């Protein structure tokens, strides 16, 4: 249907580049929860899912939208963050665009991003 | 949707 970014979670926290600027990633929303909860999201890039966490007018757009899971979106302002004494990963994502709505999802059964990394300790920036 | 990721707000969000 289209096409996702794919693995490039991996490619944000592995390549500092990438690191640098984690912008223009085409993801699908993995899952999404039921204040400030409401907008920590899970994405999908077709080969790990990550989590994320909406804010400024990623967080105006996640209301205005409907987002939910199926949901394709294009990150446009986001920075990565890694919680180093958990060991947890999140894209911080400050603007997005809808790309496509309820798309069948492209991988059911992805792979976390924080388990791969706890068994790649070395390879994480 | 629970209390799990009340670490990730807490610290991040805030810039
Ligand atoms: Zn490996
Ligand atoms: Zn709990
Ligand atoms: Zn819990």
């Amino acid at each position: 249907s289209v096409q996702l970014s794919r693995g490039d979670f991996h490619s944000i926290f592995t390549n500092k580049q990438r690191y640098d600027n984690p912008t223009g990633g085409v993801y699908q929303v993995y899952n999404t929860r039921k204040s400030n909860r409401k907008n920590l999201i899970m994405i999908s890039d077709g080969i790990y899912h990550m989590k994320a966490l909406l804010r400024n007018q990623a967080a105006s757009k996640f209301q205005s939208m409907e987002l939910q899971r199926g949901d394709i979106i294009r990150v446009i302002i986001a920075e990565p963050a890694i919680v180093r004494e958990r060991k947890k990963y999140v894209l911080l994502v400050d603007d997005f665009e809808l790309v496509q709505s309820r798309a069948d999802m492209v991988n059911q059964t992805s792979t976390f991003l924080d388990n791969y990394f706890s068994e790649h300790p070395n390879e994480t920036l | 949707s629970s209390d799990d990721d009340d670490d990730i707000l807490l610290e991040l969000g805030t810039r």
